[PDB]
RNA sequence: ACCAAAGCUAGCUCAACAACAAAUACAAAAAUACACCAAAAUAAAAUAAAACAUUCACCUAACAUUAAAGUAUAGGAGAUAGAAAUUUUUAUCCUGACGCUAUAGAGAUAGUACCGUAAGGGAAAGAUGAAAGAAUAAAAGUAAAAAAAAGCAAA
RNA sequence: GACGAGCUACCCAUGAGCAGUUUAAAAGAACCAACUCAUCUAUGUGGCAAAAUAGUGAGAAGACUUGUAGGUAGAGGUGAAAA
RNA sequence: UCGCACACGCUUACAUCAGUAACUAAUAAUAUACUGAUAAUUAACAACCAAUAAACCAAAACAACACUAAAACGUUUAUUAA
RNA sequence: ACUAUUCCAAAAGUUCUUAACAUGGACUAGCAAUUUCGGUUGGGGUGACC
């Protein structure tokens, strides 16, 4: 992470987290699962099953997560079609 | 820095004249061959190689010389003449017997029916017999002597094809020349320098040797007896 | 502290006093505003717009020329605008190879040349790209005559111009001394180029060429103070005699 | 002549200002080489009559070596030029006239 | 003469009287007026060292004039 | 009681605005004899990547300022690097100081002493008064005033 | 990127020394001074000295010592190799 | 019992008169080395101080003559030289 | 990179050649560059293991 940049003197952002990892506006973080794609014909049908899933991340990585991203990617969107508009707000959280 | 060669004379004198000597450097100041330097000084006496040299300009012809003294050169392993005729003194090059009190012929002159030499006798290569022995042989016609001018060698005429002659130079590599080429007949100087000993180290400076390295050195596969089939002939005769 | 005006408007202002303000405006003018230098080494792509491959959308493409390295003896010749490229390269080509210092320098020939206006033969070291464009217009003089001073590079070049293109303007007497028919037919078809004469000397000088030739024309050995006083009272004694 | 490209992409500068050169745009792949390309043809006007090539007064296409060593600077052929051109038309049209 | 030395200064160069013409005169040929591309570098220096030395000349005279106004209560 | 101690100035920061004359490149400081002149080739690495090979901003240029944006993109797709299209900006005047007081602030009382063959390094210091055309006794260290069985030196 | 070969390494110029004694001899011969080295021991160790002094030693017309002045410069020079 | 000169190199440290409480001498006395004032080495020695043509193969070594390792060094004639 | 080598283009000419320079891409060497030399361990090495 880059706290200051040269040029502009502002907060860079790490790509390599923008390319594997979705923020929801709740703040949960949303990744693949490890190793999907690889090696599919010794796996079980149950395993296959759990590789192809989405998961959400515990509050140590969302965390460290957020570190590494800009206001830019925190941001509301609107997206037509968006799939995900329907997951991105929290209901029924008795904390 | 800078340097400035010894070598600016631009007139023939045969009063010895003095040079500077440089152990290995280039002009630059560099070594680049390695062990040469500190002998006994030397002053340079200027040869004139190219034997057939007619004095005045106006007269075409033949020379007749005369041997006046038989000298040692340190420049050279080779022992020196010197010779006269006309106005003209030279230091050539002595052939093995020649003493003081001499006389040389130097012609270009082609005959059909050549000549039989003496060793003082300079002749063009195409008018000397088929087996006879040379030295002090020039390369392209009127350039001057270059090859087998050694204390003690001997070059020696082989065949002779469409008016160019074939020599053998002490390699034995086989030499291709144009007829009119100049060459001396016989045997250079002094021919008991190969069987010299040198006594001690000291002569070693005395010729201005400088002691080899004290580095150690694997042999290289460089090294070992090679058996080479004899390099081939060379020709300086150039196609039309 | 600070500066008055930055840096690179010094070497500006440098123009704006002294000797230079005498200079004539038209030389200025083609200093100052640099035509852009055909494409040698690098090559263009002309569209100002691009589709991405990757990402799907148009992408503003703009053109950077590579530096170029002259030589001292690329001025002395006609190299077509061309020279020395220095750069690095990735051996292989792979980007994960070594990376190392490479210089491609220009294929040089010795060739002769002939000019109509200058009458002569010259002994020039020439590219081929220089002969190709010799080609392509047609003829040398055409060649010099038609090229713009950022293709040439070359002083000598430059001052072959100027040479030929002061020839153009006298129309000298002493190109084809003896042939006025030759005059007619070798001046006739470069017609279309000709300047007047105030600007044909100028066209092909270095700034220091510049300065050396306005100094020699500004040169004037001071007045004698003599002059001036004798001037000034032949003056009062005619406004003294006009008055009365 | 040597054609080269850079390995990395220059940033932009639109409105004007030159363009911002770092150290990593002096990588160069040599695409293309002009001394390495096949030759064109030299089209020209013959003002005589050339051994194999020409008649007097006639549109030659030659290759760069024999035209610009022999032709051109002899005096034997001239450049393509539409102005030049012209002139046999003007030969050509009095030829066949007289 | 005015001349531009070898160290890029500006010169008030002196004449002297020599027996023959000045491109055939072996000590003028080696002295040279002109300066190199380096010395525009030090050329900058001095003027801008120069520019220090007026600028915090400058800075002197003004403290001058307040101690004295705060100390001597005029008018 | 000695040794000492105290001054407030020299000047600095940062920022706005904009004595000739002669002598000199002979071995500089030597009036005077035959020549020559003059020249140019990418910045590299230290370091980041917890190693290190591709890669590593700033280091040349100007372009400024508010945004677009740390976004598009570029990357052993790692570390990190990073635009543009398109948008914003009212005049001068109006200079100063929550800047330093002699181990500070300039290296500066100086590029001097001195140290280096040489490129180069590079100090230390001043204090009465209107008038010298008037002559506080507070650091350590000591002195006034050697030391008397025993022991972290005191309680 | 500069600056260094006034020390030392090796060269290039131009100079200068070497008495006596022995031997047909200037013979990388003897003996032994000047001159050059540095063997061995003891002093010295913030020394007289950032390598000395006292004795004792090797060589001493030669691959000898030595003066003035040039030259080669660090990715290098020079080297009778001791990195 | 490392004495007098010159070369190189140092720069007034030298000379006369005066003063030394304290500075230099590793102490004193007094002073070639500290301080002040004043002076001083005088050219025949030494430095600076022509070119271009042409003849001239022939070692220094007490030099007869030689040795091998092949040896530094100029006269004279001609043309001009304030 | 350089110094050499060998080759193909280029360049000049022939109807296949290369005098000396001399550029592009290869090759084969010399001289030569840049960077590292894993870890546990009854100290480290050797042995063994990961
Ligand atoms: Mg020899
Ligand atoms: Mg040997
Ligand atoms: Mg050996
Ligand atoms: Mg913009
Ligand atoms: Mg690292
Ligand atoms: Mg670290
Ligand atoms: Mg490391
Ligand atoms: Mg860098
Ligand atoms: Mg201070
Ligand atoms: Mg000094
Ligand atoms: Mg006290
Ligand atoms: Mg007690
Ligand atoms: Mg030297
Ligand atoms: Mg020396
Ligand atoms: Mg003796
Ligand atoms: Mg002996
Ligand atoms: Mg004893
Ligand atoms: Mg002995
Ligand atoms: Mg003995
Ligand atoms: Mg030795
Ligand atoms: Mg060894
Ligand atoms: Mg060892
Ligand atoms: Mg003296
Ligand atoms: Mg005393
Ligand atoms: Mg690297
Ligand atoms: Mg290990
Ligand atoms: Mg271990
Ligand atoms: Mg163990
Ligand atoms: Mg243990
Ligand atoms: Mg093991």
């Amino acid at each position: 992470v880059t706290y200051f940049s040269s040029r502009k003197g502002k907060r860079k952002t790490v790509k390599a987290v923008i390319y594997r990892f979705l923020r929801l506006h709740s703040g949960l973080w949303l990744r693949r699962k490890a190793g999907y794609k690889k090696k599919l014909w010794k796996k079980t049908a149950a395993r296959k099953r759990r590789l192809r899933e989405f998961v959400f991340c515990n509050k140590t990585q969302s965390k460290l997560l957020d570190k590494m991203t800009t206001s830019f990617w925190k941001r509301r969107n609107w997206y037509a079609d968006d799939p995900y508009q329907k997951y991105q707000d929290r209901t029924n959280l008795k904390v | 820095a800078t340097s400035v060669s010894w070598k600016s004379r631009t007139k023939y004198t045969v009063m010895p004249v003095k040079m500077r000597k440089s152990g290995g450097r280039n002009h630059t100041g560099q070594i680049q061959v390695h062990g040469i330097g500190g002998g006994h000084k030397q002053r340079y006496r200027m040869i004139d190689f190219l034997r057939f040299r007619p004095e005045h300009e106006s007269k075409p012809g033949p020379f007749e010389e005369k041997v006046i003294a038989v000298r040692y050169d340190p420049c050279r392993s080779a022992d020196i003449a010197l010779v006269a005729g006309g106005n003209r003194k030279r230091w050539i090059i002595a052939t093995e017997n020649m003493k003081a009190g001499d006389t040389v012929l130097n012609s270009d002159h082609i005959g059909r029916m050549a000549v039989a030499a003496r060793e003082g006798d300079a002749h063009p290569l195409g008018a000397l017999p088929v087996g006879t022995l040379i030295n002090n042989v020039e390369s392209e016609p009127g350039r001057g002597a270059q090859y087998i001018r050694a204390a003690g060698t001997c070059g020696v005429l082989l065949r002779k094809v469409n008016g160019t002659a074939i020599i053998q130079l002490p390699s034995k590599r086989q030499m291709q020349v144009l007829e009119t080429c100049i060459a001396t007949v016989g045997r250079v100087s002094n021919v008991d320098h190969n069987k010299r000993v040198i006594g001690k180290a000291g002569r070693n400076r005395w010729l201005g040797k400088r002691p080899n390295s004290g580095l150690w050195q694997r042999k290289g596969g460089w090294a070992g007896r090679k058996i080479r089939p004899l390099p081939p002939m060379k020709s300086y005769v150039k196609l039309p | 502290p600070l500066h008055k005006v930055p840096v690179g408007l010094w070497k500006q202002l440098r123009l704006w006093e002294g000797i230079y303000s005498r200079l004539p405006r038209h030389y200025l003018r083609s200093l100052e505003e640099a035509r852009t230098p055909t494409p040698v080494h690098y090559r263009p792509h002309g569209a100002k717009f691009k589709i991405n491959p990757k990402n799907w959308q148009r992408e503003r493409v703009e053109d950077v020329p590579i530096p170029v390295h002259y030589p001292p003896e690329s001025q002395l010749g006609l190299w077509g605008g061309e020279g020395w490229v220095l750069g690095h390269r990735y051996v292989n080509n792979d980007k994960l190879s070594k990376r190392v210092r490479k210089v491609w320098k220009p294929q040089l020939f010795q060739r002769e040349l002939y000019s109509e206006i200058l009458d002569k033969r010259f002994t020039v070291t020439v590219t081929m790209r220089t002969l190709d464009l010799i080609d392509q217009a047609c003829g040398f003089d055409f060649y010099i005559l038609k090229t713009p001073k950022e293709d040439l590079c070359s002083k000598f070049g430059m001052d072959l111009k100027r040479g030929m293109l002061l020839r153009l303007a006298r129309q000298d007497p002493q190109l084809h001394p003896d042939d006025p028919a030759r005059r007619a037919a070798i001046y006739d078809r470069y017609k279309a180029f000709v300047i007047p004469e105030a600007e044909a000397e100028w066209v092909g000088l270095t700034l220091d060429e510049a300065v050396e030739k306005q100094r020699l024309l500004e040169e004037k050995d001071p007045i004698p103070l003599f002059k001036i006083f004798v001037e000034e009272l032949l003056g009062q004694l005619q406004q003294q005699a006009l008055s009365e | 002549t040597v054609i080269v490209e850079r390995w990395w992409k220059v940033p932009l500068a639109g409105e004007g200002r030159k363009p911002r050169l770092h150290r990593r745009h002096r990588v160069y792949k040599l695409v293309e080489d002009t001394k390495h390309r096949p030759k064109d043809n030299l089209e020209l006007v013959l003002t005589q009559s050339v051994e194999e090539l020409g008649v007097r007064g006639d549109l030659v296409s030659v290759k760069k070596s024999v035209g610009r060593n022999r032709l051109l600077p002899q005096g034997l052929a001239v450049y393509a030029s539409p102005e030049n051109k012209k002139l046999f038309e003007e030969e050509k049209l009095l030829r066949q006239e007289g | 003469a005015w001349r531009r030395d070898i160290f890029g200064r500006i010169i008030w160069h002196k004449f002297k009287q020599w027996p023959i013409p000045w491109y055939l005169n072996k000590k003028y040929n080696r002295k040279r007026f002109f300066a190199m591309p380096y010395v525009e570098r030090f050329v900058r220096m001095r003027i801008e060292k120069q520019a220090r030395i007026k600028a915090r000349k400058r800075s002197l005279e003004r403290k001058k004039e307040k101690f004295l106004q705060e100390k001597f209560p005029h008018l």
